[PDB]
């Protein structure tokens, strides 16, 4: 069971990571958003 | 053992820290600083789960001179990664197409 | 290999999901 | 040294609430039960109730569930009754007996106490002195007092304990001078005994 | 509840003898049982428990015994200072039930009739007393006679323990009348009857 | 210590779900920052 | 034959023993009598409920009995056998609740994304 | 009387006397599975009421992280709401 | 007083004694003599360091002391306790370890985003 | 080995009732 | 069986270089420490060093951290000692002895060596000059041989057949130079010495 | 630094089949951490004990071990011929590992010397020479002063037999100094033989 462990922490991170590149395309499609509304 | 000054003794995810000496009161130090002063009937420091993986420098005292410091090193990892082929195919693979879904869809707004 | 195969087919079908929803939402709405 | 001691006569009219304290030193109050006994009349034991200091959880026989309220003072450390609508027939020796604070020591008492005689009939009516006479044996009476005691010596000897009569005591004094001291009513006879 | 009794309400027992004390409850009480020793001041003590064990204090001249209803206390070598009552209470059902308890030559007794007093006739009443000192045992019956007639209204009986000194009983017997009630009749008399009787009588006129 | 890996599995499946709703956030966006 | 209530929160276990009911009630563990011991305070009778706090489970597990005030602790013959984990902030549940409050996060956001729709078409 | 439960090898059983009468709960040496899987159970022969909880599918959720993931979940709905908004 | 230093990688661990330095170090583990000829020859000794190759959590795990030649295991001035969770090409994460990789995955996001959004710009 | 399976069945159901979309407005 | 055997008896000269081998049998070699420990004046033993097998690490005292080095060949073995620069203190026997390999039993030495007797001379080999000792008035004779190196020699009285009585004394070195004296109670003197080669039969008579 | 150890006996006089005790001083506190060895006059030595009591394998019984602190001690009952040799104490604590003086058994009454003086012979005249022998022969106990009244002396190990030593004490001159002196005289005391030139 520690391998089900290995597996679960290297997909936190990994869709943590994840998560962060969502996040930054959020990010500069919001900044293009608020460019559009000036 | 008992000889050499070597009191402080290690025994659920919590571990206990036990020392050897007097059971009245235990004045517990670590890396040479004051941090614990354990009264009667208790004697064994409860320094978290292991899961936690205290290290470092850890000594306790009685009625008499202090003990021998004795070092804790815990390597129960639950944030250890392994970098097996899959694995590692598997965080290329997120890696390489999360990147290319993001490009295409930053080319996508071209305009 | 069981969980490394279910992330490997929850990306798999996010893939498939947000190419056909492009394609579906794309095709089916002009532009 | 582990002691319980208990307050004075406490002389209650019938109908009212009495409150019979017991002080409790030399050991853990908290940490032993502390049974309330009756003793009537003398000679019979009666078990009352229990309180644990503790929890404040009193157990009461069922026979005194409505005539003993027990309560703890942690603070002093002092277990207290609180007899409610006594009556005459609760006139009676209340002792506090320290057993153990669980059931396999709460059936022995080992620690009582000294008692609180609350005798329960009348105001301090004085005393009446009469002489008795006929080795030779005179008397002195001391009739219609109330409470007891009376101490009843001679010449500044057999004295025997009162009796109640229609809520007034009487007691007799064997052996010449009678002197009889009461403190309730303070008051101070001394008769001279003399042949008829 | 379960009833506790004693069979020996009053025993005698000389001085450093070894006598015995029975209890008898009503069903069996699984030798759930502890002897109390009440000194005649009012102080009371833990002897025994649990039928045989010994209380911190207790020196070992107690001895306890009995099983299923039948109990026992074994007192050896009594002293001056052993001179009590004895209590066995059931410790087995709610709520606990006590005993009676037992109280622990052949004299006769110094009977003494007493007339009332010049003060108690101006006073309203009269109270004719019988002193009955320094006799043993504790069983007798006082019988008064008015004029040649038993009487048993207003007795009044006072006994007092036993001393250290002669091992005797002092008795007090009194009868309360009216003044008007007690010129009516001229003979008052008190008997001591115990299995002989002493008797003693004084006329009013 | 099975508490920890069945909280790390909890926590991946929240992950998880919060990298679904923003996946599905961000092709809405995308699609309208192309929709005019 | 009212069994014992038991109930594990965090570093705190609950024992309640209903079958003798409003009688002040001692504990017993391992015929050892515990509860209002007036020290090692972890441990606690209120009312009806033996409160273990950090229930040690090597040194506070085992058998445990309740009897009433009265009532000897060798004539109750109704005793409870327990063992359990003392896992800080933690709790139990299986598949079936985990898949039941992300199915309810389903249908709520579900449901949230039609009635804003619906709204602004509105 | 006081049932023994025998305890061993991750086994826990029941050794009476007799016949153990059960009553309520799960089903002179009777079975009861292992101790995992937390048997509970009443028992009388010539009464042991069993209650194991050595927890299998047990979460130790840290309230720090469960707080963050909720908090984050709740902006990402409110983003998808605030989404469909401006859609329509 | 010179704290051991514990390097764990895959399923080795090298525990180094900077104390006593210069002179032989000889190893004690649950008051057991380690570190010269064995039936195990994964537990080797170095100038200083004692190298556990396969290690196992369930009977290496314990009480290791480094001791000079001619001095007592009971007269070193330290000890040591080490209980180990070792697998195949696993590294623990630390908090520097996953800001860098994350700063870094920012950093390329941000340029791969850009050069893909150029590259669209110029095909404007 | 069971709740990232309910995570892909949800997946699973997204993709079928988006592909049964395309197939209806494919005709 | 567990034995040390070590080297013969072994000559060198101020300011040389001298090696000593041991041979350990009988045990697991490596597994245990050697010990190298000096024997001088022919009463006070002295530590020496200690070689681990081994790693190769050599523990020396201070008083003979140059005054050794030690070695060893783990394929026969074989443990080694070279002394550096000997002077005239290090004619001495020299003992290896295996002591354990960990400290909780490497402070006893079990088993020992032999012993090794190493010499240092300035001078050479100088053949024998016996002469007997007469009286000059139960009577006692006397063989003195002064002036030979090195040792041993054996003093027989008519060639092995007068042995009861026979005192045959240790010799001393003077000038490096050694002398011993035999006596014997009563005849023929008998000196053998391999190291020069020489056998010389002194008859005895009065003076 | 290094623990000066000490044997309080260099040279035990006993006897066959007795009891005797060998003390050892440590100059600081080393945790019963002494070893007793023997060495033969052959010049084997083995251990005895270590651990300040421990036996080893083989050694026997009549060897025995005891004592504490900075004080250790031998005791060994019923001598034989084979046990007559050095014995030696090494502490354990700290390096370097250190030995004493030892302690050899000396095995009778007091005897006076067979004294035989000795001119030099005419062979080392020839030869330019001339020393004068003096043979101690068969005296008891070892300590003997040899005075040369007008020098090399080598004393002899204790024999199995007489239990007794001998001592030879030569004095060595040119022939010029021999030829300068006609009366000789050594002396020895715990008889006088001379002779004249």
């Amino acid at each position: 069971t520690l391998l089900l462990q290995l597996t679960n922490t290297s997909a936190y991170y990994m869709y943590l990571l994840l998560l962060l590149k969502s996040v930054v395309y959020f990010a500069i499609i919001t900044c293009c958003l608020l460019r559009r509304t000036a | 053992s008992i000889k050499g000054n070597h009191l402080v003794k290690v025994y659920d995810g919590s571990v206990l820290l036990t020392c050897d000496a007097e059971a009245k009161n235990i004045t517990w130090f670590k890396d040479g600083k004051m941090i614990g002063f354990l009264t009667e009937d208790k004697k064994k420091w409860n320094l978290g789960s292991n899961a936690k993986d205290p290290r470092g420098m850890y000594q306790c005292k009685g009625s008499q001179n202090k003990s021998k410091p004795l070092q804790v090193y815990y390597r129960m990892c639950q944030n250890c990664i392994e970098l097996n082929a899959a694995t590692i195919s598997g965080f290329l693979f997120a890696e390489i197409v999360s990147i290319f879904v993001l490009a295409v869809g930053v080319y996508f707004i071209a305009g | 290999l069981d969980p490394k195969l279910c992330y490997l087919l929850d990306g798999i079908l996010f893939i498939y999901g947000v190419i056909l929803t492009a394609l579906f939402l794309r095709v089916k709405f002009s532009r | 040294e582990v002691q319980l001691q208990q307050s004075g006569p406490e002389l209650v009219k019938p109908g009212a609430s009495m409150k019979i304290s017991c002080k409790a030193s030399g050991y853990s109050f908290t940490g032993y039960t502390m049974n309330w006994v009756k003793q009537s009349h003398g000679k019979n034991l009666e078990w009352m109730g229990l309180i644990n200091p503790y929890k404040g959880v009193s157990t009461y026989n069922q026979k005194f569930k409505d005539k003993a309220t027990l309560t703890v003072d942690k603070s002093s450390s002092t277990a207290y009754m609180e007899l409610l609508s006594l009556t005459s027939e609760d006139s009676a020796v209340y002792y506090c007996a320290r057993s153990g604070y669980y059931g396999d020591s709460d059936w022995y008492f080992d620690v009582w106490g000294q008692g609180t005689t609350l005798t329960v009939f009348a105001k301090t009516t004085p005393p009446s002195v009469y002489p008795l006479a006929p080795m030779v044996t005179l008397g002195c009476l001391v009739k219609g007092y109330f409470p007891e005691p009376v101490t009843v010596t001679w010449n500044s000897v057999h004295t025997f304990p009162a009796v109640l009569k229609s809520d007034l005591y009487t007691l007799s004094s064997s052996v010449v001078t009678c002197n009889v001291a009461h403190p309730a009513s303070s008051t101070t006879v001394d008769k001279k005994i003399v042949p008829r | 509840d379960i009833q506790m009794t004693q069979t020996t309400s009053s025993l005698s027992a000389s001085l450093g003898d070894r006598v015995t004390i029975s209890c008898r409850a009503s069903q069996d009480i699984r030798n759930y049982l502890n002897w109390y020793q009440q000194k005649p001041d009012g102080t009371v003590k833990l002897l025994i428990y649990y039928t045989s064990r010994l209380h911190s204090g207790v020196p070992s001249k107690f001895s306890g015994s009995g099983s299923g209803t039948d109990y026992s206390l074994t007192i050896s070598n009594l002293e001056q200072e052993d001179i009590a009552t004895y209590f066995c209470q059931q410790g087995n059902t709610l709520p606990w039930t006590f005993a009676g308890g037992t109280k622990l030559a052949d004299a006769a007794p110094t009977v003494s009739i007493f007339p009332p007093a010049s003060e108690q006739l101006t006073s309203g009443g009269a109270s004719v007393v019988c002193f009955l000192n320094n006799f043993y045992p504790k069983s007798i019956n006082s019988k008064w006679k008015i004029d040649g007639s038993e009487r048993q209204n207003g007795v009044l009986n006072s006994w007092t323990d036993q001393d250290s000194k002669d091992s005797t009983y002092s008795m007090s017997s009194t009868l309360t009348l009216t003044k008007n009630e007690y010129e009516r009749h001229n003979s008052y008399t008190c008997e001591a009857t115990h299995k002989s009787p002493i008797v003693k009588s004084f006329n009013r006129s | 210590h099975t508490e920890k890996v069945n909280m790390m599995s909890l926590t991946v499946l929240g992950l998880r779900m919060l990298f679904a709703k923003t996946v599905a956030v961000n092709f809405l966006l995308t699609a309208k920052l192309f929709f005019l | 034959q009212t069994p014992y209530k038991v109930s594990i929160s965090g570093t705190t276990v609950i024992l309640t023993c209903p079958q003798y009911p409003g009688s002040e009630i001692l504990w017993q563990h391992n015929d050892k009598n515990i509860g209002g011991d007036e020290d090692d305070k972890n441990i606690g009778s209120d009312e009806d409920h033996l409160s273990l706090k950090e229930f040690s489970e090597l040194e506070q597990s085992g058998y445990y009995v309740c009897y009433p005030r009265g009532s000897k602790p060798e004539d109750a013959n109704f005793y409870l056998y327990l063992r359990a984990r003392v896992c800080e902030n933690c709790m139990e549940m299986d598949v079936m609740s985990v898949a039941t409050i992300v199915i309810v996060d389903i249908c709520i956001t579900g449901g949230l994304l039609l009635l804003v729709y619906y709204w602004s078409k509105n | 009387f006081k049932i023994p439960i025998e305890e061993l090898e991750d086994r826990v059983f029941v050794n009476c006397n007799t016949s153990i009468t059960w009553v309520e709960g799960t089903v002179t040496r009777l079975d009861l599975g292992k101790r995992i899987l937390d048997p509970r159970g009443i028992y009388r022969c010539n009464t042991v009421q069993v209650h194991y909880r050595m927890c299998q599918s047990c979460v130790e959720l840290d309230p720090a992280t469960v707080a963050g993931i909720i908090v984050t979940d709740v902006i990402a709905t409110l983003l998808l709401a605030l989404g469909v908004f401006c859609f329509a």
